[PDB]
């Protein structure tokens, strides 16, 4: 079996669907077809602007990452990552 | 008499490249234009004053000198509703 991550989870699908080389062309063209709109279309709805440089030069200097939509915590159970938030 | 529309502005803050989120549809705050866009408004106002007859020369050599912004001291600045 097979399974993939937030995105390649696509890729998972198609090879689930794949039989030969031509099928496989024919669904990774389905497939690159549909991401390229996941791609165009999470950032018209939510398009990244901007940052106030003391933000990310501040982030930067505490060894923290450039800001993005989305962080990853390490090392903290979710009971009280969630009691943080 | 112009309605700045939230489209007009989009169109406007990728023309110039600007980042700034305060223009940029987001939910549960007002859609701000950007300052800039009042020569989008006042072009073919402000243009209007160097074709009278008085002021006669070769239109083509022209040159766009300076340009100066001032808020007046209380406005506030545009919204995407704003009929002006």
């Amino acid at each position: 079996w097979s399974t993939g991550h937030s995105q390649g989870l696509v890729t998972a699908v198609t090879i689930a669907a794949s039989d030969s080389w031509d099928s496989f062309l024919k669904n990774s063209l389905t497939a690159v077809s549909l991401l390229l709109f996941i791609g165009s279309r999470c950032l018209s709805t939510y398009p990244r602007t901007s940052l106030p440089p003391t933000m990310l030069q501040d982030s930067l200097d505490n060894g923290e990452g450039r800001p993005s939509p989305m962080l990853s915590v390490r090392d903290l159970s979710i009971k009280q990552v969630e009691k943080f938030i | 008499e112009i309605t700045i529309s939230s489209q007009t502005i989009s169109e406007f803050t990728h023309a110039i490249g600007n980042k700034c989120d305060a223009f940029v549809d987001r939910p549960g705050k007002a859609t701000l234009a950007p300052m800039d866009f009042a020569i989008v408004i006042g072009w073919k106002a402000i243009i209007k004053a160097i074709f009278p007859k008085s002021v006669d020369g070769d239109l083509l050599k022209l040159v766009h000198l300076s340009n100066g912004y001032k808020m007046i001291t209380g406005a506030a600045p545009l919204k995407k509703g704003d009929v002006v």
